[PDB]
């Protein structure tokens, strides 16, 4: 459903660079030139709400789109002095599924380089907001006995006595019902508590309150009972309501081809072999390649 | 004591132009000279036969 925050892609289409409905642009500057491929082309850098998009700007359809939830550095490097003005440059560093890019943004004219202060900032935002777009066990949520609230969220419906059909004797908990994600605790040792958001929600029906992820949790099917089926079937319709107002337009809570095999991190490596133990240094090392030793590696 | 060799001055500005090739401007210089008089350095005196 949702990739632009989940995947880094290459060359694509003049469609999924739009905006997402929850998405929203937030700074742009042109003639960032791409680099750690060594084309030699211009283009123009955006970062959005969720991703970080950089289009060839004469060519726009060879193109990068890198999700926030599949970076973990970003470096500015400032360099190239008095023989022209202070250029700055962004190192971005990114792994998904296991498989590591880096990608590098040259801002040639020195005259504009102030966008690559906002990127970290808003980065920080996606980092600091996990619990409006993800799925999670056993959090901190509750305080002394209440709930403690994201930024944008309110609760709607709070419900005394709901059972959880996943466990044995642990079950009955308060269900807060928010206009992000739905939560419930357990009343009783209260760190059994799960925190769904609407987002990963696939299909709110009754077999009874089951709750379907979307295939990123994976098949994590939730069931919840209530006293008589009254209230039952009117939280029911009302978490529907709410789930579709919501993904109407998504929140995001975010406050403020042969493209891959020239963005390698590690040169020429999209792997990583089998970690196995190792007898000669007492740690768990990558599996050695076909003849390779470790003190024929480690040796120059 | 002695006077200057020339009663004329220079008067030099040096300025940059701005550029998207150099947004810390070019650097360019135009001079304008003034011609002073001999009120400044002069006096109106006795002659001397030889």
């Amino acid at each position: 459903a949702l990739w632009e925050d989940r995947d880094v892609r290459f060359d694509v289409s003049s469609q999924q660079m739009k905006t997402r409905p929850g998405e929203v642009l937030i700074d742009c500057l042109d003639s960032v030139e791409d680099t750690k491929g060594n084309n030699g082309d211009r283009g123009r850098l955006l970062v959005t709400n969720l991703r970080i998009v950089w289009h060839s700007l004469a060519l726009p359809r060879v193109n990068l789109s890198i999700g926030y939830n599949c970076i973990l550095n970003i470096t500015t490097r400032t360099a190239n002095s008095k023989l022209r003005g202070q250029t700055e440059a962004l190192y971005v560093l990114t792994k998904c599924n296991s498989t590591r890019f880096e990608f590098i943004f040259t801002n040639l004219v020195p005259g504009s380089p102030r966008l690559y202060t906002s990127l970290i900032a808003v980065h920080r935002a996606y980092e600091t907001s996990k619990m409006y777009r993800d799925f999670k066990l056993r959090s901190a949520l509750i305080q002394n006995k209440q709930l403690r609230l994201l930024p944008q969220e309110n609760v709607y419906n709070k419900i005394n006595g709901v059972w959880n059909l996943s466990s044995d004797q642990g079950n009955l908990g308060t269900f807060f019902i928010t206009n992000v994600r739905i939560v419930w605790h357990a009343n009783m040792n209260d760190s059994f508590n799960v925190s769904i958001p609407y987002l990963q929600i696939r299909s709110v029906k009754i077999r009874a309150l089951v709750i379907e992820s979307s295939q990123q949790s994976g098949g994590y099917v939730l069931g919840f009972k209530i006293d008589p089926v009254e209230k039952l079937q009117e939280s029911v319709k009302e978490i529907n309501s709410l789930h579709k107002v919501y993904s109407a337009n998504p929140i995001f809570g975010v406050d403020y081809t042969d493209a891959f095999v020239a963005y390698f991190a590690d040169g020429n490596k999209q792997q990583d072999r089998e970690p196995v133990f190792s007898e000669e240094l007492g740690l768990a090392i990558e599996k050695l390649k076909d003849g390779f030793t470790l003190q024929g590696l480690w040796e120059v | 004591s002695y006077s200057p060799p020339e009663l004329e001055g220079n008067a030099v500005v040096s300025y940059s132009r701005p550029t998207e090739r150099n947004p810390d401007g070019i650097p360019r210089v135009s001079q304008c000279k003034f011609r002073l008089p001999l009120k400044l350095v002069c006096l109106p005196g006795q002659p001397s036969k030889t």
